[PDB]
């Protein structure tokens, strides 16, 4: 979850709405295992 | 690390890249809540839209720490302080700050 | 630093859990010792205090005259592997023409060994067990006879889509283990692995796999433990047409490689549902045989 | 020189001149969880004084009938002192136990109670009866809290199982002409390094009357049984806000 | 290199990127108490990580006429998390403080609040105006939990001192076109070893305007200040039941 | 024994706290060192960051061109003994015959020096303070004339009897130390060791004395601690008859072997009330003195 | 902005025990991941068709 601690402070003539991009990934101690197939299948009918 | 569509709620096909990004703004000093999603990186959700998710999708079972890195992409002289908290599990959506 | 007293001295921290007994090599049966009549005070092996936990440690050389007697008997048969590693049934999978159940030439099954009695009880003589298995797949009509049919047998772990008929492009398989056998075949046969999240699989798991309140509707969960759900099994018969033949397939299971822990007491009541220790009320019967006196055989 | 003992833990003392020895459950006293089995990344906590020590937490009456009762752990003590709040307070649990049965009565009076630990006890339901309906055990029943709960059908421990194996469990036994009491020190029992202690019971205390007690018009009728139990090496992680359940 | 940081202690990592050094009272970092200066007995409970973390309790908002506000230590906690439960089990608790003070605004902003941290602050009132009446101040003005409390005359501080003379203890000060944070560590102070929790608060926190907040007309008029804190070496002694007060 | 990695490098337990000044030998004041211009880019003495919290360390040399001086001036005058070792009026007991307040010839005094302004300011500068103290009787009539009186002075700790009367039977002072002298005689003087419970004795303290709650009728008690109150000082005229003079009796005390802790700003409001830091609302007046203008002098 | 992805590690960010992990990477290997057999054809030869 993500709070506000203080507030957005912007002077006169910045804008008061800006944006947040989040990027992931995993850390270094990151495994998988037991090998499956992905629950998506990105077809419909035969590909022709 | 790839983008996270924390924002996941847009579905027209002119604002999906909206998806790729959320809002801050000045608010009522309330500490006020900004967002939430759940941490979980192979469940539907913000975390599909990653290469991790994906790629978790060809794997039963995982295990490691995971990090998101927000980037603030304001003006310059735009200023604030967040606070990002981990639920681990068992906790509810935390009601207040 | 640690400077005052009781933090240098603390035992906080110590991993290495102190064991009290230790296992000594056994491969035959305890020989028996020469002994002679015992006629003194303060010795009195047969005497015991049951209160205290432990079983009595009484001997029959303490017990009566003995001879001397060299046994070579094995112990061998006794070990885990060799009361485990005994193929039996531990699933049914139907596949009729015209019927109720499959009549679309696929299934889909659940892994759980507990919907059949034999094996069951066996397993459950232990809270925690480990190990590896080999699968056997033998399939015919339900009469036994051996039909030319192609099968699909397919390994859908949890996450990966489980087939919905017998044309889903599930079973295109490119990532999850299929096995393509003919009825004419001999049984299908693999080696599986020990597979759960946990140490080890546990047929008993006294709690609730979520949080949350805990109400009427939701005890249907009680007890279950998602370690211990490896996924399903899909069967098809290879093609876009019905088969020309109703089929059965029998599984059966051969642990390997097994380790247990926490022995536990042996069902006596017979068994109802496969999720819980649910017994018949109305029908609680005794252990074993009865007799009309203690006086009498 | 057996009969006699002090259990010092914490700021409790608890002292018996008629003890039957002390059970070291399947031979391995509790031990913190180490590096190698440990998988969560968090720094843990160890209470230690504050927590690992004697909660006397229910009495019972025992009568010329009763069945038999069983209380769940770490359950019976998810809302006590600052174990309680630990547990609470973190998603992962760990800990061992010593648990102090006791029960007197008089060189006059007899009875023998089995007391017993059973891992991961799982109760069961009677089936409608007829064994065709689908019961469950509610929350009430599976997570009794402190008070425990009284078993239905002790012969089979509302299992399924014969109470007449029990005893391949650790125990001890309550022979009123021979002790007043039973000790059974418990090792962390789960086939992982920690779990929580209010979604999953490692254990079952179990203490059944096997040979009915008895006396004579004028002796003391009521002869209690109280639980007293203290948590033992224990260690928690994953903090957050509390939680009941 | 001296304007950026980190502070991380538990589970929690605060972060700044316009700091202004740290300071760190009458130069001494918290210790835990010695077995020389110890006069109680009892084997203390060390809780450590669950205890020692940065906790967010309040947030105030800055205002052109604002007068200043002061919490009590440790009564803010008293009731917050596992500290609060250690607090209320244990009669004795000792422990430092990490206080980390936050408001940020914009290069467009100024104003300035002095950040003090002054033991033993004992509140007075105005005793009836004329000075004749004996009044007392409630027990919810000298500890008013963790919404603090607003200042009726700072230039006097609320006890017949001048605030003048407040920089006489540890201290910073957020200047807007300088920092946007105050951080102050904290250890014992006491004339005894261990202390309650809850009838003496050691020192309290003020955050008072001594530069007047201001900005023009268009500029985010909502300036916040949150106040974040972390219990450091926290001992309990003395374990019986919870109590509040 | 500790085995698992975090135990063993933890610092739970450290009892030397880390300081990070120390305290340097300082009988005179800092001499003065030659300087000269300096036109230096990188270089700015002048400039400071109040906002850090440490006062300026700009000296007189780096901002202007200073000559040498040999300071030979003493700080010895302005250590704790030199400032606080004089000793004031703390107490003032009246013993007056026909009277409202002790007209029975024996008065009960409890031991609190704040009363006074003059001394009660200088020690309010200390939170704690730990010293031992001498204590001088002068005793007169309310001319200040002497008189062949013979009085008793006895020290009452808490718990001990406080005398009821002139008579009480508590003057028998067989283990509370009594000190017997005449108004002819020079002042009765003696030295008090450090009695506080308490490592030291602090003039302010933020709580209460007891656990509960603290409603209005008990918030008299914020403020209050035992390890403040020594006891009572009492005074009686020696026989069981009426004196036949009033008395008065000024209590002084001269402190020594003093040790400090944690400075505190300095009082600036009348005092009003011996137990506590009250002011008088309405007259909040400035710390000092005023003028019209900022641009005049 | 410069590309890459975060450095912060768990130690570094909170307090951390230590912990031996002997988790397998093995399985993600491209021979694992790639070295199962899948379909990618289908050839019909009906009789009338
Ligand atoms: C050995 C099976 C897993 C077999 O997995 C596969 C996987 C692929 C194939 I091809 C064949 C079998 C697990 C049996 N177990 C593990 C514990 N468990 C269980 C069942 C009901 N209640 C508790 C535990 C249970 O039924
Ligand atoms: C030096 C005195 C104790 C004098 O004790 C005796 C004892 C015997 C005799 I004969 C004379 C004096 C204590 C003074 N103090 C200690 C602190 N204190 C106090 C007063 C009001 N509020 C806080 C503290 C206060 O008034």
């Amino acid at each position: 979850s993500i709070w506000y601690q203080t507030n957005y402070v912007v002077p006169i003539g910045a804008p008061n709405t800006a944006y947040i991009i989040a990027l992931a990934a995993a850390q270094k101690n990151f495994t998988m295992k037991l090998c499956k197939d992905a629950s998506d299948i990105l077809q419909t009918g035969t590909i022709q | 690390e790839t983008i996270l569509e924390v924002n996941n709620v847009p579905t027209n096909a002119t604002s999906l890249m909206e998806r790729l990004r959320f809002p801050v703004s000045a608010q009522a000093g309330k500490g006020e809540l900004c967002a939430v999603f759940r941490a979980d990186p192979g469940r539907n959700g913000p975390w599909q839209s990653t290469l991790l998710g994906q790629l978790c999708g060809y794997y039963t079972q995982w295990s490691g720490s995971l990090e998101v890195t927000f980037m603030f992409t304001g003006s310059f002289m735009a200023t604030g302080k967040m606070l990002i908290a981990y639920t681990p599990p068992g906790g509810p959506l935390p009601k207040d700050r | 630093g640690d400077r005052v007293a009781d933090v240098i001295e603390s035992s906080i921290g110590d991993s290495v859990s102190r064991a009290l007994t230790h296992a000594l090599p056994a491969p035959t049966g305890q020989n028996t010792q020469v002994s002679s009549h015992r006629l003194d005070t303060g010795k009195v092996p047969a005497l015991q205090a049951a209160e205290i936990g432990a079983s009595s440690n009484a001997s029959d050389e303490s017990m009566i005259e003995t001879r001397c007697v060299l046994n070579s008997h094995s112990t061998a048969e006794t070990t885990l592997d060799s009361f485990f590693s005994r193929a039996g049934l531990v699933g049914e999978i139907d596949l009729p023409l015209k019927g109720t159940t499959n009549p679309n030439g696929y299934a889909n099954w659940d892994i759980d060994i507990t919907g059949y009695a034999q094996m069951r009880r066996k397993v459950e003589l232990f809270t925690y067990m480990r190990f590896d298995a080999e699968f056997t797949f033998v399939a015919c009509t339900p009469t036994g006879e051996v039909v030319p049919q192609l099968l699909q047998y397919m390994f859908v772990p949890p996450g990966a889509p489980k087939p919905d008929s017998r044309e889903s492009l599930a079973w295109q398989t490119a990532t999850n283990p299929s096995v393509f056998v003919k009825l004419s075949d001999p049984p299908a046969q693999v080696s599986v692995p020990f597979m759960s999240p946990a140490s080890a699989y546990q047929w008993f798991y006294d709690g609730y796999p979520t949080f949350g309140e805990h109400k009427q509707e939701k005890d249907l969960e009680y007890g279950a433990c998602p370690n211990n759900m490896m996924g399903t099994f899909s069967v098809r018969t290879v093609g876009t047409s019905k088969s020309k033949y109703p089929l059965v397939v029998r599984i059966y299971m051969r642990m390997k490689h097994v380790r247990a822990w926490i022995p536990r007491p042996m069902r006596n009541q017979n068994y109802l549902f496969k999720a819980n220790p649910n017994y018949a009320g109305n029908s609680i019967k005794p252990t074993g045989a009865s007799r009309t006196a203690i006086t009498t055989l | 020189s057996d009969r006699v003992a002090q259990l010092t833990i914490g700021n409790s003392t608890i002292t018996t001149q008629e003890a039957a020895n002390i059970i070291v459950g399947y031979g391995e006293w509790p031990s913190y969880c180490s590096d190698s089995d440990a998988t969560a990344v968090d720094k843990p906590t160890r209470p230690d004084v504050s927590v690992n020590r004697f909660y006397t937490l229910d009495t019972k009456l025992w009568e010329k009938s009763s069945k038999g009762w069983y209380w769940k752990f770490p359950d019976v003590l998810t809302e006590t002192g600052v174990f309680g709040q630990n547990a609470q307070f973190h998603y992962l649990y760990r800990s061992g136990f010593c648990i102090h049965v006791q029960c007197n009565a008089s060189k006059f009076h007899q009875g023998a109670l089995l007391v017993a630990v059973l891992p991961e006890y799982v109760i069961g339901t009677v089936a409608g009866g007829t064994g065709t309906e689908d019961t469950h055990p509610p929350y009430k029943q599976t997570q009794p809290g402190a008070d425990g709960f009284e078993l239905q059908h002790p012969y089979v421990l509302d299992a399924g199982i014969p109470i007449s194996q029990l005893t391949v469990c650790p125990h001890q036994w309550i022979n009123l002409r021979t002790n007043n009491c039973a000790t059974i020190i418990v090792p962390y029992i789960n086939a992982l390094p920690f779990d929580s202690a209010l979604n999953h019971c490692n254990f079952g205390l179990l203490v059944v009357p096997i040979s009915p007690l008895d006396y004579d018009q004028g002796a003391t009728p009521v002869i209690p049984i109280t639980i007293t139990l203290a948590p033992m090496c224990s260690e928690f992680a994953g903090l957050r806000q509390a939680v009941t359940q």
